[PDB]
C-alpha cells in the first residue's frame, strides 16, 4: 500500500 | 495484464541530478513489460536506464533531446488499447484540449500521452482518454511555480485500463488512481 495524495486512506498498487 | 510506465521532462543532467530515489527504487527491472517516454531525457544515460527496466521502450522527442532521431511521435498497441505520444510542445497553446482531441483522432488512439507541461493529467474526454505524466525529476519549467516529480503506471487488462499516478510529496511517494473503459 501507498498513502493516497488526496484524502487519508491508503491505496493498493502494481509496484 | 500488461503493466506499462509512463514518464519524461527528466532534464537530466542539465536541470536535475537524478531520478527521484524513492521512484528508481519502485522500479524493478523486469516488473514493467513496456515503457513509454514523451522526451526531454535528455541524453543517453537515462536511455541506458529505461531500457535496464523493460524490454519495450519507445520515447518520442522533446524539445532539449540532444537525439534527434527519436521519433517525434509514436502510436503502440498494447492489448486491446492503441496508444498516442507525443512530446507535446508542438501544441500551442500548451496542452489545448481542442488540439490535443485532433492528434487523438488523427493518430486514431484510444489513450493519447503528451507531456511538455510537466503537469500530471490523467482524465476522460468524449470517451478518449489523455494522460499526461508530469515531470518524473520534478524539473522547472519556463513558466510553472516549481513542480511536484510524478510518473504513471498504466495497468492494462482487457478493456480496463487502470492508471495511476505517483507522485514525491515532501519526500514520500502517494499514489492516485483513476480506471477507464474502452466504450
Amino acid at each position: 500500500y501507498l498513502p493516497t495524495i488526496t484524502g487519508v486512506g491508503h491505496l493498493w498498487h502494481p509496484l | 495484464r500488461m503493466l506499462v510506465l509512463v514518464l519524461g521532462d527528466l532534464h537530466i543532467p542539465h536541470r536535475c541530478n537524478s531520478l527521484p530515489a524513492k521512484f528508481k527504487k519502485l522500479l524493478v527491472p523486469g516488473k514493467i513489460q513496456h515503457i513509454l517516454c514523451t522526451g526531454n531525457l535528455c541524453t543517453k544515460e537515462s536511455y541506458d536506464y529505461l531500457k535496464t527496466l523493460a524490454g519495450d521502450v519507445h520515447i518520442v522527442r522533446g524539445d532539449f533531446d540532444e537525439n534527434l532521431n527519436y521519433p517525434e511521435q509514436k502510436v503502440v498497441t498494447v492489448g486491446q488499447f492503441k496508444i498516442g505520444l507525443i512530446h507535446g510542445h508542438q501544441v500551442i497553446p500548451w496542452g489545448d484540449m481542442a488540439s490535443l482531441a485532433l492528434l487523438q483522432r488523427q493518430f486514431d488512439v484510444d489513450i493519447l500521452i503528451s507531456g511538455h507541461t510537466h503537469k500530471f493529467e490523467a482524465f476522460e474526454h468524449e470517451n478518449k482518454f489523455y494522460i499526461n505524466p508530469g515531470s518524473a525529476t520534478g524539473a522547472y519549467n519556463a513558466l510553472e511555480t516549481n513542480i511536484i516529480p510524478s510518473f504513471v503506471l498504466m495497468d492494462i487488462q482487457a478493456s480496463t485500463v487502470v492508471t495511476y499516478v505517483y507522485q514525491l510529496i515532501g519526500d514520500d511517494v502517494k499514489v492516485e488512481r483513476i480506471e477507464y473503459k474502452k466504450p
